[PDB]
DNA sequence: TGGAAGGCGCCCGAACAGGGACTG
DNA sequence: CAGTCCCTGTTCGGGCGCCT
């Protein structure tokens, strides 16, 4: 019926070959079913070894759904079509998003099935079933349809959507919508009770013209902002002092005008680090100058859409987790702070996966892009648990790093 | 017209590139016999065909007599086939375990007779085979042959008759949906909670769905005998073993004889617990050839002893119990090896392993015992498909310190004290805050790149004062080496304000265990303080005595 | 004799790969 | 600043074990 949207991948670039990771039992029959009745309705359909290519899949359940989902990591796939989504069918990002009082996110993913995929494309999405123990060799298969989570899907299902959408754009002149991926993320600024009715509006719009949806809700001007703060004691040892001129001195690095000079000297000779010394009156100025620059603005920090985002990430202790979104080193887009989540005085990975989540989601709703992270963590560790936490449809890129904190810049 | 017996799989070559052309190896009229032999037979059967001039491809054979067995193995070597040969995607992701297999009533095990050999190659790709045929030594140029089956030794070949024969096997599983089937390359493992009678039946059935696709079961089957002979197990009714495993008592020992050892070993260690192959591994580090011949240390040697004990016994596994807890306990077995044993009813094990990796310069026990923990859980994973619970040598109090302390993201899944010594500690802690009435010891090293000569020492608050002249070092170790003064020269409990950040970087993280025998040192003071407060500045900012420190080891 | 495939495990060492301090 | 050095982690290739 419909007409297949071709396909290639980016220039002089092979499929991806990624191994499938070993998985629960509960997932391997969740993803058994679920693979089971998308071969019945002809969404994907069994191959076999001579496709060289695979994806790996596992499954996961939004946060409080109880209903399993399935989900491919293509982020492979996707780097080798990155060419086709960014430069040519892809999708322009509103800057109002982050401003509106409230941003709902539904899963649209089920309208990507509808559309075929172009026939010589398909050898690329293969992916593998595993089994307990290794009873029966792999179950490949490969997708007939457009993808969840693949990022050539959304942008070939954008006319129709656009198309769905029409109406309600009209009806509602105001509230904003932007697609990434599987996702649709609407604001709006009215009241709670508007807002999840109007919701349910695009809700009946989607369902009469072939979709489903089985959303989160978020708060973008809520958003804050995490400073770097210095300390207000009424007296001062030896040791405060290396701590303060060691952390304005990293400080620095951002903010040129932070002067460490007033307040070295009182460092001057070899002193018992619990000895109090008074602050002179050219170190006090020097430091209330210092908290004052530390109010401004950091200057010449812009986002640039031809860049890549970072992302740090601190563990703080107590369940306190920093971090910092930018492009450039000390040119921060972003910092912020994340306490009390799911796990907090229990569980260090689910944390770090919270955390890792909502960072994205900011990254998605402020500038269409999710970033590449850096993760506290040791490779091992995080790839034996993560999964177990990920409670969301895009998998952002991470490498892995190890920091010790000669001093807490980013935490009191 | 030859006849087709089941659906094809379609091959390539990697593109832009054609089949391989080499003669063969002068071979005894041995081989040769032993092989026009069998190359007459599959004519009739339809595993060969002839080819003229038309196919420009050659490639060689001979053959290697069978193991254990009466008649010869021929093999082709297809190696520069195979590099030139479109690359698969591989359906068999591990070895299953007999630990990872449920209790049974009834269990047959069955080979496919001549497996390879019974599924069709593809159409077009045929021609690629061709090999040439020897009459024997001297006597004829020989006969050329295409195979229209899969070859023993081509590199497509597993991953086309696993894929196909699951494929066969899928219907008959359809329709049986309680009967289980471990399909493993040629070899079947079905089994039941039929009456061994209906069970027979139910196998009968099945060898004929096979024969449908044209898959021979010979009689070389298992029948209803215990114990079977499976993947290198044998199976009994309630328990499994590794099937007996001869180590080498060789007098001389030679490299490649501690490896066989070592591999031997470590297949072992599934089973018999306690195995350590740490200090016979220390006898490989950096050896000229595989031929060499090396004497074993006395530590080698005891170790070697303790295993052939391990060995002197026998033992069995269980099967698994779904209805039961899966648990793992672990061991610390010194210098860095770790044991455990996965078991479900106290005593009877599941299987047993061992961990003993070394990562990192500078580590300690519970970053190792982590590290074990990860290692066994992935390992359960893959064959129960779930996470054991736990029970580990280190007090709840030691890991709550550690984890919550530590900079990095770290975890272990849910699991209990078990007191079992040795148990695992952090063993000394650093001040979160300077220690009042401690000698604050600024402390400084560096060291001249060309000379490769340096300094390391310290200046006090009480106006003690050291410097040590040092040759042939580097900054790094002279940083370490001024924080070993200021540690020897001080009392139970001092204050060390140093600006390296490699040091600090390397205490922090409270190692008990180095390849440096510097940082052991250092670790070795850091145990005997009561109290220990390590602190950073930036250097060359003149703070403190740390400028004067500064100014003293540069001198 | 010396010799083929694929799979998974271990242990080593050599190579690459990257961060942070010193130096032209 | 670019270019070295240290150093410490990862990845890869090659040996052995074991299965078919």
């Amino acid at each position: 019926p419909i007409e297949t949207v071709p396909v290639k991948l980016k220039p002089g670039m092979d499929g991806p070959k990624v191994k499938q990771w070993p998985l629960t039992e509960e997932k391997i029959k969740a993803l058994v079913e679920i693979c089971t009745e998308m071969e019945k309705e002809g969404k994907i359909s069994k191959i076999g070894p001579e496709n060289p290519y695979n994806t790996p899949v596992f499954a996961i359940k939004k946060k409080d759904s109880t209903k399993w989902r399935k989900l491919v990591d293509f982020r492979e796939l996707n780097k080798r079509t990155q060419d086709f989504w960014e430069v040519q069918l892809g999708i322009p990002h509103p800057a109002g998003l982050k401003k509106k009082k409230s941003v709902t996110v539904l899963d649209v993913g089920d309208a990507y099935f509808s559309v075929p995929l172009d026939e010589d494309f398909r050898k690329y999405t293969a992916f593998t079933i595993p089994s307990i123990n290794n009873e029966t060799p792999g179950i490949r298969y490969q997708y007939n349809v457009l993808p969840q989570g693949w990022k050539g899907s959304p942008a070939i299902f954008q006319s129709s959507m656009t198309k769905i959408l029409e109406p309600f754009k009209k009806q509602n002149p105001d509230i904003v919508i932007y697609q990434y991926m599987d996702d649709l993320y609407v604001g709006s600024d009215l009241e709670i009770g508007q807002h999840r009715t109007k919701i349910e509006e695009l809700r009946q719009h989607l369902l009469r013209w072939g979709l489903t949806t089985p959303g989160y809700e978020l708060h973008p001007d809520k958003w804050t902002v995490q400073p770097i703060v210095l300390p207000e004691k009424d007296s001062w040892t030896v040791n405060d002092i290396q701590k303060l001129v060691g952390k304005l001195n990293w400080a620095s690095q951002i903010y040129p005008g932070i002067k460490v000079r007033q307040l070295s000297k009182l460092l001057r000779g070899t002193k018992a680090l619990t000895e109090v010394i008074p602050l002179t009156e050219e170190a006090e100025l020097e430091l209330a100058e210092n908290r004052e620059i530390l109010k401004e603005p950091v200057h010449g920090v812009y986002y640039d859409p031809s860049k890549d985002l970072i992302a740090e990430i601190q563990k703080q202790g107590q369940g306190q987790w920093t971090y910092q979104i930018y492009q450039e080193p000390f040119k921060n887009l972003k910092t912020g702070k994340y306490a009390r989540m799911r796990g907090a005085h229990t569980n260090d990975v689910k944390q770090l996966t919270e955390a890792v989540q909502k960072i994205t989601t900011e990254s998605i709703v402020i500038w269409g892009k999710t970033p590449k992270f850096k993760l506290p963590i040791q490779k091992e560790t995080w790839e034996t648990w993560w999964t177990e936490y990920w409670q969301a449809t895009w998998i952002p890129e991470w490498e892995f790093v190890n920091t010790p904190p000669l001093v807490k810049l980013w935490y009191q | 017209v030859p006849i087709s017996p089941i659906e094809t799989v379609p091959v390539k070559l990697k593109p832009g590139m054609d089949g391989p052309k080499v003669k063969q190896w002068p071979l005894t009229e041995e081989k040769i016999k032993a092989l026009v032999e069998i190359c007459t037979e599959m004519e009739k059967e339809g595993k060969i065909s002839k080819i003229g001039p038309e196919n420009p491809y050659n490639t060689p054979v001979f053959a290697i007599k069978k193991k254990d067995s009466t008649k010869w193995r021929k093999l082709v070597d297809f190696r520069e086939l195979n590099k030139r040969t479109q690359d698969f995607w591989e359906v068999q992701l591990g070895i299953p375990h007999p630990a990872g297999l449920k209790k049974k009533k009834s269990v047959t095990v069955l080979d496919v007779g001549d497996a390879y050999f019974s599924v069709p190659l593809d159409e077009d790709f045929r021609k690629y085979t061709a090999f040439t045929i020897p009459s024997i030594n001297n006597e004829t140029p020989g006969i050329r042959y295409q195979y229209n089956v899969l070859p023993q030794g081509w590199k497509g070949s597993p991953a086309i008759f696993q894929s196909s024969m699951t494929k066969i096997l899928e219907p008959f599983k359809k329709q049986n949906p309680d009967i289980v089937i471990y399909q493993y390359m040629d070899d079947l493992y079905v089994g039941s909670d039929l009456e061994i009678g209906q069970h027979r039946t139910k196998i009968e059935e099945l060898r004929q769905h096979l024969l449908r696709w044209g898959l021979t079961t010979p009689d070389k089957k298992h029948q209803k005998e215990p114990p079977f002979l499976w993947m290198g197990y044998e199976l009994h009714p309630d328990k499994w073993t590794v099937q007996p495993i001869v180590l080498p008592e060789k007098d001389s020992w030679t490299v490649n004889d501690i490896c066989k050892l070592v591999g031997k070993l470590n297949w072992a260690s599934q089973i018999y617990p306690g195995i350590k192959v740490r200090q016979l591994s220390k006898l490989l580090r950096g050896t000229k050839a595989l031929t060499e011949v090396i004497p074993l240390t006395e530590e080698a040697e005891l170790e070697l002893a303790e295993n052939r004990e391990i060995l002197k016994e026998p033992v069995h596994g269980v099967y698994y119990d779904p209805s039961k807890d899966l648990i793992a306990e672990i061991q610390k077995q010194g210098q860095g090896q770790w044991t455990y044993q996965i078991y479900q009813e106290p005593f009877k094990n599941l299987k047993t392993g061992k961990y003993a990796r070394m990562r990192g310069a500078h580590t300690n026990d519970v970053k190792q015992l982590t590290e074990a923990v990860q290692k066994i859980t992935t390992e359960s994973i893959v064959i129960w498909g779930k996470t054991p619970k736990f029970k580990l040598p280190i007090q709840k109090e030691t890991w709550e310190t550690w984890w919550t302390e530590y900079w990095q993201a770290t975890w272990i899944p849910e699991w209990e004290f078990v007191n079992t010594p040795p148990l695992v500690k952090l063993w000394y802690q650093l001040e979160k805050e300077p220690i009042v009435g401690a000698e604050t010891f600024y402390v400084d090293g560096a060291a001249n790149r060309e000379t490769k000569l340096g300094k390391a020492g310290y200046v006090t608050n009480k106006g003690r004062q050291k410097v040590v002249p040092l040759t042939n070092t580097t900054n790094q170790k002279t940083e370490l080496q001024a924080i070993y003064l200021a540690l020897q020269d001080s009392g139970l409990e001092v204050n060390i304000v140093t600006n390296s950040q490699y040091a600090l970087g390397i205490i922090q993280a409270q190692p008990d265990k180095s390849e440096s025998e510097l940082v052991n040192q250092i670790i070795e003071q850091l145990i005997k303080k009561e109290k220990v407060y390590l602190a950073w500045v930036p250097a060359h900012k003149g703070i403190g005595g740390n400028e004067q420190v500064d100014k003293l080891v540069s001198a």
